[PDB]
RNA sequence: ACUCGUGAGAGACUGCCGGGGUCAACUCGGAGGAAGGUGGGGAUGACGUCAAGUCAUCAUGCCCCUUAUGUCCAGGGCUUCACACAUGCUACAAUGGCCGGUACAAAGGGCUGCGAUGCCGUGAGGUGGAGCGAAUCCUUUCAAAGCCGGUCUCAGUUCGGAUCGGGGUCUGCAACUCGACCCCGUGAAGUCGGAGUCGCUAGUAAUCGCAGAUCAGCAACGCUGCGGUGAAUACGUUCCCG
């Protein structure tokens, strides 16, 4: 079998992919059950649009970390992998489409002095 | 105008003789004055010719005009303080009059 | 700080040792249970007899060395002032600037 | 307020006190320094000269004030207006 | 932007009309980040204004853009140590963000009891020429006209 | 309709139209609501009279409200005031009397602000 | 089996401690899951610049202590008696379960 | 086997191509790559300035007290309030309130401490002690915003929670001055706020929750971290500040 991972902001997406049919199987539940927001439908069906090869392949998928964005977000890196790994001569497409870089997009570390990582205390001048 | 005085040790007399100082400058500011304040201090060491210092802050119409003197007396350090914050105040005026000169010309 | 208060605190601690470890706690399992008969037993009025000194209560985690009694730091116990110096030094094992 | 179980906490130095003054029944003013001790119906026709910080203030005690803490009747600070 | 010129996001389009602009305007009314919740608005105002006009959410919202964007401007600007109030000609993005932020904040403050029903009351007046925003373009192009002697420079 | 002496909204559910009365307010209203077995999501103008009888002897004989009410909290103000406690001379003075601070705060009890 | 648990201060002195461990375990002939990493753990403390005022300024400062875990299988009392048997740097703890 | 944990290593070096360039620095674009041009954020703060702050972390020259300005104790004070200034929190509501169901984190802490199942209370909480010096057990299996369903129908309201009355829990020798929390009732100002002014260029602002230090208990809405959802705009240096 063939397996990858696909990692976004402390969302980490194991997948699998088989030759069935356009089944989503995110631990044990589906598409709709996980996932309730059309957007992140999209996002995650984006690569097999681009690719065409919808609904010719059964995917299950292990998810951990973050949340229902970063988790689609990896979730669709991970796919994407799986394509290239399927099938490698489609590569422009998809690279072109973006899908197959990693976004280093982290929470950025708080700093002392500052209320967040960038505001700052309200400063009077008088 | 309202001026609050935040003096510091024995300066008996000080802040009444500060407050109505400071108080005549509201009409030398252009645009109206907001939250002026005073602070009086004495340096503890006798060392010091001049050990009182007086510090004045005024917010006229969101410019801060800040002064700071030093002098041997309450009296002394205040006076001296009203004509420094007059000075500056009189270079913050801003309005036509004092900017007509600068406006170029020809 | 004060010399006369860095001992004072040490006689805190062996007062506390010594009557807190028994005396002012079997008062407190008489007090918990509502079964335990505490009104006529006056465990309450017996555990006011007792110093006030026997309290934990009074105690204060004051600086080991210095007598520093505030920006206590319980790993080590020292102040925020002498962990920062020591700590630059390299004299508590395992601790150094952080950068993530 | 105090919990139920422990039982009102009334200090011993006064209690005694009002224990040998009620078994006369006589109520002569009694002095004291702890405000924390509450009242108990003991002490209904006993009045109390009770500490406030320079002085003592006298408190009769009533049925009414009952429960109460004696530091409630003497009051520490002394404000008349600016 | 003293360096220069700031690259833009390219936003990607909707999936059940696929049109920038609805997706244009599911950004502007957002609040919060609460995406699910500016999509269902923007949704159910297309649908009420297809419910009571009978064609298609798209032609309409253009047509109400077309009718609400403007293509002169007034701006501050100083020359000479003096300040002017100088027309100036709106480039096309920024006629189309005007007037869709000009829809979403006249809409805010119509008296139609939801969000909803105000955005579809509004772009349905803004496609009839009845709309707040219309009369607000209408007010900004007799501003630039009143001042149309400081345009030369 | 009338329920001891108040006159209940013209269009409200049952429980929310009894919180108008000074004793009752949510809880209250919703427990004798149970109690006695007419409906929470019923509107006023649906009460028949057997009810609003029902109502008033249910009211009238495990609580307290209205008049009866504010002037036994009045008696204990009056009361705790002329015993001389500190809640006594707090409320003589219209301070707040549990312990607020009063620097900067509680104008609530000041009442609206004075100038001088 | 028994859990041989180390704890350091010290990467280098940890992994050194892990090497020779296993080393002398199969120079006594047992045989080892080898030296498994544990998390990390992190303390962290933040403290003030100045000794008075001046609030804004901060150090941080962290302590970290490495983990390393050792299983092994057929204990023989050779192998006990050089476990028993070992000098270890003072970095290094060693806990037996 | 895939994550993950933590050891070693590789990987960005204008390395390559095209063009500007004194064929020079350097610069624009392109390919590759996860990342392209100090990738993102930290630690690191030159000579010095302001006689900046700290003789109350500590040390210290000089002066002063020494039957006291040292030292012990009880009570009180640091919490006082006709006002003024500053920093924050909660609101003024329908992009919402309430009720029911339901899905996803990271980080951290714990031995005389974390403390579960069960049982008793409406609820703080009480009894009890399983297991844990802890990738194991407990902090619940961890969240809230979120999604679904019902209700409220633009009102000083089912908004808002102040203030006040009564009744309790926990800690502590002791909750009066002067703790937090729980229950019932009470239901103020407040209709988006003048002059003026502050923060923020992307995982940022905004918004939601979690944890830790100090800590018997807490005034924590503060401070230090962690993650969830996540925008708009930048034409350009004329004006303001440095």
């Amino acid at each position: 079998p063939i397996q990858t991972v696909g990692r976004r902001k402390e969302a980490v997406v194991r997948v699998r992919l088989v030759p069935g049919t356009g089944q989503f199987n995110l631990d044990g539940r589906t598409l709709e059950n996980y996932f309730p927001n059309k957007v992140h439908q999209q996002l995650i069906k984006a690569p097999l649009v681009t690719v065409d090869r919808v609904d010719q392949f059964d995917i299950y998928a292990h998810l951990d970390g973050g949340g229902p964005s970063g988790q689609a977000g990896a979730l669709r890196l991970a796919i994407a992998r799986a394509l290239i790994l399927v099938q490698p001569e489609d590569r422009p497409a998809l690279k072109k489409a973006g899908f197959l870089t990693r976004d280093p997009r982290a929470i950025e570390r708080k700093k002392y002095g500052l209320k967040k990582a960038r505001k700052a205390p309200q400063y009077s001048k008088r | 105008m309202d001026v609050d005085v935040s003096t510091d040790g024995e300066l008996p007399g000080a802040a009444e003789y500060a407050r109505e100082k400071i108080g005549r400058l509201s009409r030398r500011a252009h645009r109206p004055v907001l939250h002026a304040r005073v602070r009086l201090t004495r340096h503890g060491d006798p060392a010091v010719e001049r050990p009182v210092i007086a510090q004045a802050n005024l917010d006229v119409n969101g410019r801060q005009v800040r002064a700071q003197v030093e002098g041997v007396n309450a009296r002394e350090a205040v006076d001296r303080l009203e004509a420094r914050l007059r000075s500056r105040l009189e270079r913050i005026a801003e309005h036509w009059e004092a900017r007509r000169g600068g406006v170029p010309a020809e | 700080a004060k010399k006369s208060k860095i001992v004072k605190n040490e006689q805190r601690r062996e007062l506390v040792q010594r009557y807190a470890e028994r005396r002012a706690e079997l008062k407190r399992t008489i007090r918990d249970p509502a079964s335990s008969p505490e009104r006529r037993a006056a465990a309450v009025s017996a555990l006011q007899r007792l110093p006030r000194d026997s309290s934990p209560v009074r105690l204060r985690n004051r600086d080991v060395v210095d007598g520093r009694p505030r920006g206590h730091l319980r790993k080590f116990g020292l102040s925020r002032v002498r962990v920062r110096e020591m700590a630059h030094r390299g004299e508590l094992p395992g601790v150094r600037k952080a950068s993530w | 307020p105090r919990s139920l179980k422990k039982g009102p906490f009334v200090d011993d130095h006064l209690l005694k006190k009002v224990d040998v003054q009620n078994e006369k029944n006589t109520k002569q003013v009694i002095k004291t320094w702890s405000r924390r001790s509450t009242i108990i119906p003991d002490f209904i026709g006993h009045t109390f000269a009770v500490h406030d910080g320079r002085k003592h203030v006298p408190v009769f005690v009533t049925e009414a004030m009952v429960g109460h803490k004696l530091g409630e009747f003497a009051p520490t600070r002394t404000f008349k207006g600016h | 932007p003293r360096k220069g010129p700031a690259p833009k996001r390219p936003l990607v389009n909707d999936p059940v009309y696929g049109s920038q602009l609805v997706t244009q305007l599911v950004n502007k009314v957002l609040l919060e980040g609460k995406k699910s919740l500016a999509e269902r608005i923007v949704y159910g105002a297309l649908e009420q204004a297809r419910e009571k006009t009978g064609t298609d959410p798209v032609v309409t919202l253009k047509r109400a853009l077309d009718n609400v964007k403007p293509a002169l401007e007034v701006r501050s600007r100083r020359v000479g140590g003096a300040t002017y109030q100088v027309p100036v000609e709106v480039r096309p993005d920024r006629s189309t963000t005007l007037a869709l932020r000009w829809l979403v904040n006249f809409s805010r403050q119509r008296r139609e009891k939801t969000m909803v029903e105000r955005l579809a009351n509004e772009i349905l007046d803004a496609s009839n020429g009845l709309g707040a925003s219309v009369k607000r373009r209408e007010d900004t192009h007799k501003m630039a006209e009143a001042n149309r002697a400081f345009a030369h420079y | 309709a009338r329920l001891v002496g108040v006159d209940l909204p013209r269009d409200k559910r049952m429980e929310i139209a009894l919180t108008y009365i000074y004793g009752i307010g949510r809880t209250r209203s919703n427990e004798i609501l149970a109690a006695t077995g007419i409906d929470k999501n019923m509107r006023t103008k649906d009460l028949t009279d057997d009810q609003v009888t029902v109502l008033r002897d249910y009211i009238e004989g495990n609580l307290k409200v209205e008049g009866d009410l504010r002037r036994e909290v009045q008696a204990d103000i009056r009361r705790k005031i002329e015993i001389g406690c500190y809640q006594g001379l707090r409320h003589r003075r219209g301070l707040p009397v549990r312990g607020q601070r009063t620097k900067t705060n509680a104008r609530t009890r000041k009442g609206p602000k004075r100038t001088i | 089996k028994i859990r041989i648990r180390l704890k350091a201060y010290d990467h280098e002195a940890i992994d050194a401690s892990a090497r020779k461990i296993v080393e002398t375990v199969t120079r006594t002939g047992a045989s080892v899951v080898g030296p498994v990493p544990l998390p990390t753990e992190k303390n962290v403390y933040c403290v003030i610049r100045s000794p008075h005022k001046y609030k804004d300024s901060r150090e941080h400062f962290e302590m970290r202590t490495h983990k390393r875990l050792i299983d092994i299988l057929d204990p023989t009392p050779k192998t006990v008696d050089a476990l028993m048997r070992i000098d270890l740097p003072a970095s290094v703890d060693v806990n037996i379960q």
